[PDB]
RNA sequence: ACCA
RNA sequence: AACCCCUAUACCUUCUGCAUAAUGAAUUAACUAGAAAUAACUUUGCAAGGAGAGCCAAAGCUAAGACCCCCGAAACCAGACGAGCUACCUAAGAACAGCUAAAAGAGCACACCCGUCUAUGUAGCAAAAUAGUGGGAAGAUUUAUAGGUAGAGGCGACAAACCUACCGAGCCUGGUGAUAGCUGGUUGUCCAAGAUAGAAUCUUAGUUCAACUUUAAAUUUGCCCACAGAACCCUCUAAAUCCCCUUGUAAAUUUAACUGUUAGUCCAAAGAGGAACAGCUCUUUGGACACUAGGAAAAAACCUUGUAGAGAGAGUAAAAAAUUUAACACCCAUAGUAGGCCUAAAAGCAGCCACCAAUUAAGAAAGCGUUCAAGCUCAACACCCACUACCUAAAAAAUCCCAAACAUAU
RNA sequence: ACCCUAACCGUGCAAAGGUAGCAUAAUCACUUGUUCCUUAAAUAGGGACCUGUAUGAAUGGCUCCACGAGGGUUCAGCUGUCUCUUACUUUUAACCAGUGAAAUUGACCUGCCCGUGAAGAGGCGGGCAUAACACAGCAAGACGAGAAGACCCUAUGGAGCUUU
RNA sequence: CUCGGAGCAGAACCCAACCUCCGAGCAGUACAUGCUAAGACUUCACCAGUCAAAGCGAACUACUAUACUCAAUUGAUCCAAUAACUUGACCAACGGAACAAGUUACCCUAGGGAUAACAGCGCAAUCCUAUUCUAGAGUCCAUAUCAACAAUAGGGUUUACGACCUCGAUGUUGGAUCAGGACAUCCCGAUGGUGCAGCCGCUAUUAAAGGUUCGUUUGUUCAACGAUUAAAGUCCUACGUGAUCUGAGUUCAGACCGGAGUAAUCCAGGUCGGUUUCUAUCUACUUUCAAAUUCCUCCCUGUACGAAAGGACAAGAGAAAUAAGGCCUACUUCACAAAGCGCCUUCCCCCGUAAAUGAUAUCAUCUCAACUUAGUAUACCCACACCCACCCAAGAACAGGGUUUG
RNA sequence: UAGGGAAUAGUUUAAAAAACAUCUGACUCACAUUCAGAAGAUGGAGGUUCAAUUCCUCCUUCCCUAACCA
């Protein structure tokens, strides 16, 4: 009988080697996830279809931002085969009311608060 | 072409009894609420939980349903159970699962009705 | 059993060898229907009995004043005639067989193993796996054992 | 005695 | 640049599923198929009343809008009409050569009547014929005429025959638009929501309730889910579930009003039956299909993928099948003794026990051998390295193999 | 009573216990029985014997003359039935002239091989073939045409017949 | 065929089977098994079913009690009986029509490929084949031959099983006719083994060009039998082929026997009789293609081979048959001709192995080593008038040949 | 293949009896008949029931019927 699957919690216990490959800091976890659906929910059970809708992931290749917290992670764990998860990086800090209209989410996961569409002079 | 046989097993056509817990841990019950149905005693009545003559566990008060593990001491007139405990090794204590209702409200209040 | 017994008793040295069964006698009933019958009409009648055997079980055990070379010949003959894949083994070959499997599981340079993927439901792979595949770890497909799988 |  | 190039499996119906070699359709024109209450809803009027007596009213009530197809049996009954055919009968007629025999349901044989067998013919010459060959031919014969018996019936040398070209019961009209849980039909445009737990049933080709689905209304949680919690008998100590705050989310329930769906397929998984057959049958949990597109050659059910338009832009998804195999030492051999025992005999080698000694070395003998014998290897010695890799071993059907090819440029 | 069978013995049951006949076949377990005829050769036919799942006496039994477009066996002869066909005549045919139907038909620009597929493809995949159009033949396919399968099942569809 | 318990269905609930098992259609105690009423459960609907605080009445001081033990122990409505209380179906097809059976081949209509009989397809238990294993048989000897217990793989000829295409029709068992294909080879060819002296056999490898008889009997396929034969192969092709034929069988209406039924009727039990339509639209095809097979006799030779008995072979020479292709001198049917029963002609190959030399592995070794041997067509057709007409050995029409016979 | 029925002294029938057979005796010259005595079975196994000739369930065994439509 095909059922929902329990994932052993060891699966989500990073090792020292994992930190080297991927470059996260276990002592300073990122606040926000970038989550992208990269796989259909067709040919997947309905309960995964439901969570993809709750996460705002009905359109593929469309980055959603989410909180890196246990409740949300519980959902992301059910559909972790349908998605790409990256940490949101804020090299220039949070957007401010001033630059709310100038942000760009780059493919590297960095949300820049200044978007000039110009070549770097140097 | 070939004459065939017949199955010799009749009966066995009853449908499920739909028995079991009706109120899980932490659930709020009103007096009378059937807490669980059973054919044999899986759950025993505890505090403020009555048992009907079909072993039906029901709430006697209004409040929260609890399930606990308690030591089991039968009634001395229950010959079969008493015969069981008398044959137990010294130091062995029987346990059963009990269900309780923690009453939610007091029985009443004292209110001022007159100043005469 | 008749094939195992007559071949082993005829080929063993009774003075220096003994043989014990490691399987019980047929105990599982097997039903068959009358020839030419259609589907239906109740289950058929008990026809014969069998003994279930799982992979990794010893079927017959020998010992005595002999080496492995002395028995390996005709134990391989009886094993080749069994309804499943079987092999004559020794106290020593069995152990190295198990050391080699554990050695392979350790020096395997493939970062992807069946177990890792299937336990984490990676790729939603459990939609094509059995629940039993969580413990068989890709080494079993029905009644077949694959000793190459790690 | 034996309708439903 | 008409064609050549590339892409492309008519349509309707019916189905689990149709290019299907399943249905229907030559084509054109014309004709040819959703009829209405109950309640509800919407929009007016008046309003504790409404209404042009009757009837409703605890915001009703009046009015209006808006709603439920077509063709088709075999039958059943009533009243007529039919015996110019045919069945049988009545009245009164007619025909039957020749030959044989002569008592004549005799023979042969025409006219005549019939229809055995063969062929022909099969929308014919013919809705039963033609040619030949046949049976009978003074008889229970054949035949003209008029009349009789009528369908719940007649008539019958019973074949259920015949009764006006289909008689297990005629024909016609009417009842009658018979009835059909069955098949076939069902007509302008555009958008939207929308796939199916079960129960009962003279019921399983259908219905009704539930379930799902639709519309409108109301107001409030729904879904996802943390601990804590849900059994002993006794474990295949299963994957899981139930409950459930947070959280992520936007649904959910209730009220009113309905119809349709209640003949299901493959795939994965847990089982059951069968043969651990089936494109088999039955339950369950998922998925897909019956909805697009791209893959897997064509391809319902596997993989990728969903929301709709235009573009002579762009990044991608799934997505191409790998493998090649069996060589193998060379030499050398005397001796207590044919060890006893057993056995007719057994001498390494029937079977029994024991298995010690000679020489650097050769088993009271591993395989073959015979007459129990003798013989031939192997295990020893001597010379001195044989090369030994690693596990291994297969194939045949029926119209005609089946893309072409290719080991080499990052 | 070797076996076979039982004149015979015991017991029971019925209204009576199948008599006379007849029986390898309109009849048939074994079975193509067995034997005698018949042929070179018989699962045929004839005569017998065995004896009857389930032969049998006006539901007539058993013989027999005559008779029969009845079913079957056969001698002799006869012959294109056949070995094994051939020749010719007429008809039909084909060509010219006149007259002029039918069933059928979704549309068709209507190949072959293998594979696939609602499991048997002109039409799909992969190959191969390939200027165009008359006429005469053929019948392998078009699951060719014809008649809403007479089989089988289903329908709370009919009807005929028969009954305790 | 209704109702309960257990498994399937392991842990909330639910869950099918002409699935696996076991049970119930009551007994017993009471006589408050009296009244009443919050709140609940519920067999997936409904109906029905279930549990219960408080209260009223009772009972009452040591499991009992305002709801007995017990698992099911059961039946709606109408109606009937009764003063009332209350009672009534093995209505068991158990959600129950108030009360109705057979038979149809004399049949009919509506449908269904939702469902059987034929064929196809799936499958391969059953069938068939191969290999693996070494018991066993074979005097000895496992392997010349033959094989148990098993094991593995294949085939798709049987008997089934499934119910996926066709019930607005895919009609036909055997035979005739014409045969296409497989090779698992019956015969003919080439090999290896042999318990192969020879003659015959047996077994295996290779080979599908060519061939594979006529009768008696049965409707028969099957088989038996008589004669043969080099041999009388196994299979598939919608059990090849019925718009080509046949129709004995088969299977509608008639009838008979035995049996079954009260009878109507019925019986893979016998028996006799019983309508086989089609003018071809499309596809396909209509002179592939002139290379030939086999037996027998003589001879080798009474040789080889054998103690004898017997008794051959790659040669050599004849004479046939069949199969192709022609032809008419004679014969025959005939007669300006067409024919057969007559005559004439007919031409290569094939591979399994067996051996040299010879390395890897300084011997050997036929070699998926390099290598050397056995051991790889021709013929026919072929130039192009008028295209008046006539003639023809040419011909359906058309075309072709002849006319220096217009 | 599928359902039903039936297994009682050695025999055949009953509901644990009877007639035979057997055994013992008497009668007879002897035998038979006859007479008088005697023994003699619930197919096996598995149950329940207060008690198993009517009841199980199975085995073993024999019978009967059905095995049809294309
Ligand atoms: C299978 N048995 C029951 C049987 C069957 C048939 N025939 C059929 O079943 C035919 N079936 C069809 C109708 C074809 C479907 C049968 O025809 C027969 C028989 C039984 C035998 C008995 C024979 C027996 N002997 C001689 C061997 C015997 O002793 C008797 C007797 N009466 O005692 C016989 O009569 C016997 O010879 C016989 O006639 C039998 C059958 O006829
Ligand atoms: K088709
Ligand atoms: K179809
Ligand atoms: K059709
Ligand atoms: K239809
Ligand atoms: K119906
Ligand atoms: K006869
Ligand atoms: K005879
Ligand atoms: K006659
Ligand atoms: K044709
Ligand atoms: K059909
Ligand atoms: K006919
Ligand atoms: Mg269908
Ligand atoms: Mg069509
Ligand atoms: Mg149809
Ligand atoms: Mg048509
Ligand atoms: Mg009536
Ligand atoms: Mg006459
Ligand atoms: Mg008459
Ligand atoms: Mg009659
Ligand atoms: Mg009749
Ligand atoms: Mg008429
Ligand atoms: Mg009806
Ligand atoms: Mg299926
Ligand atoms: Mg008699
Ligand atoms: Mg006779
Ligand atoms: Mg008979
Ligand atoms: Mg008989
Ligand atoms: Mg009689
Ligand atoms: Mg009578
Ligand atoms: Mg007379
Ligand atoms: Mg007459
Ligand atoms: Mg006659
Ligand atoms: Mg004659
Ligand atoms: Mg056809
Ligand atoms: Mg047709
Ligand atoms: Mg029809
Ligand atoms: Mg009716
Ligand atoms: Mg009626
Ligand atoms: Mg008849
Ligand atoms: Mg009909
Ligand atoms: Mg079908
Ligand atoms: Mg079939
Ligand atoms: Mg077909
Ligand atoms: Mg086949
Ligand atoms: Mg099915
Ligand atoms: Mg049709
Ligand atoms: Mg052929
Ligand atoms: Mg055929
Ligand atoms: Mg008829
Ligand atoms: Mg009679
Ligand atoms: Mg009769
Ligand atoms: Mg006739
Ligand atoms: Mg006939
Ligand atoms: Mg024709």
């Amino acid at each position: 009988k095909f059922t929902r699957s329990r994932i052993p919690e060891k699966v989500f216990q990073a090792s020292p080697e994992d930190h080297e490959k991927y470059g996260g800091d276990p002592q300073n976890p990122h606040k926000l996830h970038i989550v992208t659906r990269i796989k259909s929910t067709r040919r997947r059970p309905y309960w995964e279809k439901d969570i993809i809708k709750m996460l705002g992931l009905e359109k593929a290749h469309t980055p959603q931002v989410h909180k890196n917290i246990p409740s949300v992670n519980a959902k992301l764990k059910v559909v972790k085969h349908l998605i790409r998860i990256k940490p949101l990086k804020l090299p220039q800090g949070l957007p401010a009311e001033e630059n709310m209209s100038n942000t760009c989410l780059k493919s590297t996961g960095e949300l820049v608060v200044q978007w000039h569409l110009k070549p770097v002079e140097q | 072409k070939k004459s065939g046989g017949s199955s010799k097993n009749l009966g066995g056509k009853s449908s499920g009894r739909r028995q079991g817990i009706k109120k899980m841990e932490g659930h709020y019950v009103h007096a009378g609420n059937i807490i669980a149905t059973q054919r044999h005693f899986r759950w025993h009545p505890g505090a403020h939980v009555g048992v009907g003559k079909n072993k039906c566990l029901y709430a006697l008060e209004e409040g929260i349903v609890r399930y606990t593990k308690e030591v089991y001491v039968p009634h001395p007139r229950n010959t079969e159970a008493v015969d069981l405990i008398t044959r137990l090794p010294k130091g062995a204590v029987l346990y059963k699962t009990f269900v309780h209702v923690v009453p939610a409200k007091p029985e009443g209040t004292f209110k001022l009705v007159a100043m005469l | 059993f008749e094939m195992m017994r007559l071949t082993i008793n005829r080929s063993m040295d009774p003075k220096n060898m003994f043989a014990i069964w490691r399987v019980p006698a047929p105990f599982k009933p097997i039903t068959r229907k009358s020839v030419g019958h259609r589907m239906g009409g109740g289950k058929g009648a008990i026809d014969h009995y069998v003994t279930p055997v799982k992979a990794g079980r010893l079927v017959v055990e020998m010992g005595g004043r002999c080496e492995f070379e002395e028995v390996q010949g005709f134990l391989d003959q009886v094993a080749h005639k069994l309804p499943f894949a079987a092999k004559a083994v020794s106290r020593g070959t069995l152990e190295k067989m198990r050391k080699d499997q554990e050695e392979r599981e350790r020096n395997n340079q493939n970062p992807w193993t069946f177990e890792r993927i299937a336990t984490a439901n990676m790729l939603g792979i459990r939609k094509v796996l059995s629940p039993y595949d969580l413990t068989h770890k890709g080494k079993y497909w029905g009644k077949f054992y694959m000793p190459k799988r790690v």
